[PDB]
């Protein structure tokens, strides 16, 4: 009836950064009953709000192995390839996910809103008809995570 | 009366809860 797994806190490191930096995640769960499969943890960029399609699978990790208590990694994956992002999703507010996955089956997911913008005033307000992402500053808007919990079969 | 969200904000909603859940503030 319980999840055997349950995520008690994300910390967002590093944070507000450039754009290039990878992401980095401060995870912390508890396993209440001991698991015999691995966990299967991904970041996954949303390049475009519109599409799908654009999303980048920054990093899958398995993680094990897995006893009852209490349980904390960090979980870094480098930043997403801006040659698939459009550019109009490029300025302004996207977001990242990070999902946890159980026999394939997704149990979590954490979203955190995340702003890219120029810091440069000049920049800011006169754009680069292409976005110029060495310039743009990543703030993952890391007051507000976003915590969506899935019934899954955990036998 | 209660605002309203823009395509983008609502398809951002739409992600980050997933397979039809119900996203919280937060971890508990």
């Amino acid at each position: 009836a319980m999840a055997k797994v349950q995520v008690n806190n994300v910390v967002v490191l590093d944070n507000p950064s450039p754009f290039y930096n990878p992401f980095q995640f401060e995870i912390t769960f508890e396993c209440i009953e001991d698991l015999s499969e691995d966990l299967e943890w991904k970041i996954i960029y949303v390049g475009s709000a519109e599409s799908e399609e654009y999303d980048q699978v920054l990093d899958s990790v398995l993680v094990g192995p897995v006893p009852a208590g209490r349980h904390m990694f960090v979980f870094q994956a480098d930043a997403p390839n801006p040659g698939l992002i459009p550019d109009a999703d490029a300025v302004g507010v996207t977001v990242v996910l990070i999902t946890c996955t159980y026999r394939g089956q997704e149990f979590i997911r954490v979203g955190y809103y995340v702003n890219n913008e120029y810091t440069e005033t000049e920049l800011r307000e006169n754009p680069p008809v292409k976005p110029d992402f060495s310039k743009l500053q990543r703030n993952i808007l890391a007051s507000n995570p976003r915590v969506t919990r899935f019934h899954i079969n955990w036998e | 009366a209660m605002g309203t969200l823009t395509p983008k904000e609502a398809e951002l909603a739409r992600r980050i809860r997933g397979a039809g859940g119900r996203t919280l503030n937060g971890f508990g």
